[PDB]
RNA sequence: GAGGGUGCUUGUACACCCAUAGGGUGAGGUUAAGAAUUACACUCACUAAGUGUGAACAACACAUACAACUUGUGGGAUAUACGCU
């Protein structure tokens, strides 16, 4: 059978149910040093992965051998003791075991060996550098570490152990959109993935990987809806005898580019603000501009996609065509405003994933 | 608002005996000043009634080049326009004494 | 008045407040000067923000409308402000 989900991701806030502030605190502080932990893990197992490659190469120079990762005792040419994911999970386990679990070890290893792999055709030859990893890093748990998973009608929040720690989730005031998610879970019938978690100064946040169901509406295959994308009309679509036009460019290009003035004018004021207390003090008002602009993009970029999504579906338009894509896509290559102004690739995966769901077959040309 | 799909005005002139039209007022010139009032009034009338019926046959088409031949507005359009004139309703309604007139100079 | 804090996340606006926050400072290194003292886009860090209960800078309860809600990780690339010639 065919994959008949589509992979989803959630943000679902959390706060440590503890009574006291300290008890907190060393929970927090902890987390941090997971952060920490999984981050140097990262590099530990990225630098441990390159070199082995680098000594077949060696090998390969000195006498042409052909030398492969493999297991000795499973491959006469195998120089590996053990699989290659193990390697690199015991060489980060042995030194950082006994502060944070094992099962991020074990996510973060699956989740950079599966994607070394494939890059090794660009590391051969060379057009990749060595990933860099940052320090706020989302680090990810997997499935085997969710526990405890409840309902506490006494605190009205979810209860549940992230590795021996409890915690009461914030829905705030979201009883029906995630609300049926995680109790579809408590009884056993939504698949979660391995998960990630965030922490962004205070609160906590924790990206679920739920794998949702696709949606089946009254599609008509013969019917196609024309759709085009341009920085004056973000959507124009035809179905039919419908128009419908989603998007203008003062909302969409006109705000992003006044956010990014209002970035280069605080940059500007801050070579003259606040001296001699440091670089982090003067580019303060700069950090406040982290992910405005990508934020408002983001959320353009989702209205318009749901916008387009529902008038396919409300006029059963089975196939939706991108026109002339390519040509748009040839010009914004080789320009500077088109490209760094108008976000055509977010704009097409969020219509390709959002589309994929509905069962509406996206043509680009 | 009269019932306008049963109306017995004629739809287009006619021979008018002018005896019966000011026989109520002992002048033409005074019949056809109230005529014409009721006529302005039914006119109103006839418009709002055609605003609502054509409100709901409003295609929303932003395109204003092309010309859009939307079937059901043609139909309200053409029901209407087959209709007695304003005026002529009016005079149906006074020969058939359904005008109420009064003078405020006089009755003052 | 921008910008913000609480009102699950994002956007808009919204009530309540903070807001000279593009500020008020603390420490370490360094530099200059006879000294006071100044200096660093040198480094690190702290400090403001709904209502009620509550001795309380403890904890808990309550707190607006519409739309959206598949993200995370990394690489390549471009540009902005600053510093030097």
């Amino acid at each position: 059978m065919g994959k008949s989900t589509l992979k989803h991701t959630r943000k679902i806030q959390i706060l440590i149910d503890l009574p006291t502030k300290d008890e907190k605190k060393e929970v927090m502080d902890m987390m941090y040093q997971w952060r920490d932990r999984c981050f140097r893990a990262a590099n530990i197992i990225v630098t441990h992965l390159y070199v082995q490659e680098m000594i077949k190469d060696f090998f390969y120079l000195s006498e042409g051998i052909k030398y492969k990762l493999a297991d000795e005792k499973k491959d006469e040419k195998g120089i590996l003791q053990r699989s290659r994911m193990n390697t690199t999970y015991r060489v980060v386990s042995d030194r950082f075991k006994g502060e944070m679990p094992t099962n991020i070890l074990s996510t973060l290893n699956h989740g950079l060996i599966s994607s070394f792999n494939k890059n090794r055709v660009q590391y051969w030859k060379g057009e990749r550098s060595l990933p860099n990893f940052k320090k706020d890093m989302a680090f990810p748990f997997g499935l085997q570490g969710i526990s405890r998973l409840v309902y506490d009608e006494e605190k009205k929040a979810f209860c549940f152990r992230l590795y021996r720690v409890p915690f009461k989730t914030y829905l705030g005031k979201d009883f029906t959109d995630k609300r049926m998610l995680l109790e579809r879970l408590v009884k056993g019938d939504v698949k979660l993935c391995a998960s990630n978690i965030q922490l962004n100064g205070g609160k906590i946040f924790w990206l679920a990987v739920f794998e949702i169901e696709k949606e089946k509406h009254s599609l008509k295959p013969e019917v196609i809806a024309e759709a085009s994308l341009s920085l004056e009309y973000p959507i124009v679509v035809k179905t039919g005898k419908n128009r419908l036009t989603i998007g203008t460019k003062e909302e969409f290009l006109y705000r992003r580019l006044a956010i990014q003035a209002a970035r280069r004018r605080t940059q500007v004021g801050a070579t003259y603000s606040r001296s001699g207390k440091g670089k982090k003090r003067k580019l303060k008002a700069v950090d406040k501009y982290h992910k405005t602009e990508s934020n408002y993009v983001a959320h353009r970029i989702h209205v318009y996609s749901r916008k387009l999504i529902d008038f396919c579906i409300k006029h059963q338009a089975g196939t939706l065509i991108l026109m002339n894509q390519e040509d748009k896509v040839g010009i914004a290559k080789e320009e500077e405003f088109v490209l760094r102004n108008w976000s055509y690739y977010e704009l097409m995966t969020k219509i390709k994933y959002k589309a994929e769901k509905a069962g509406i077959e996206l043509i680009i040309g | 608002m009269q019932d306008l799909k049963n109306t017995k005005a004629p739809v287009s002139t006619a021979t008018l005996n002018r005896n019966e039209f000011d026989s109520k007022t002992g002048n033409i010139y005074e019949a056809i000043s109230i005529a014409s009032k009721r006529a302005v009034q039914i006119n109103s009338d006839i418009k709002k009634e055609l605003l609502e019926k054509l409100e709901e046959f409003a295609t929303y088409s932003d395109s204003l080049e092309e010309v859009f031949e939307n079937k059901e507005q043609i139909e309200v359009s053409k029901f209407y326009e087959k209709l007695p004139k304003p005026h002529a309703l009016a005079v149906q309604e006074w020969l058939e004494d359904k005008i109420y007139y009064r003078n405020t100079e006089k009755d003052a």
